[PDB]
């Protein structure tokens, strides 16, 4: 979910429901996670 | 008993994944205002359309 955000620095008070984008049908097992950035 | 010969083998295989390939299925006309089976894509029942 992409939403407006008041000129703040913590998370806001409300309810934002997030709609899905999708589902892949993979089977790998998951252990950790990353990230990546741009550079 | 010389002559080439083309050949082609198809193979197939299942395990603990999902399929995600498979073959076509078909769709038949859509009708309204009657008492009717319908099965809408996985769902099946008896009923009226509107
Ligand atoms: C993923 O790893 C776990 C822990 O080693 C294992 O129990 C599970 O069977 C694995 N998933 C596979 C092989 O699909």
């Amino acid at each position: 979910k992409h939403t407006p955000i008041n000129l703040e620095r913590d998370l806001p008070q409300g309810f934002s429901a997030l709609e899905p984008l999708v589902d892949l049908p993979i089977g790998i097992n998951i252990t950790r996670f990353q990230t990546l950035l741009a550079l | 008993g010389h002559q080439p010969y083309r050949v082609v083998v198809l193979s197939f295989e299942l395990l603990h994944a999902p399929a995600t390939v498979c073959g076509p299925k078909k769709s038949t006309n859509l009708v309204k205002n009657k008492c009717v089976n319908f099965n809408f894509n996985g769902l099946t029942g008896t009923g009226v359309l509107t």
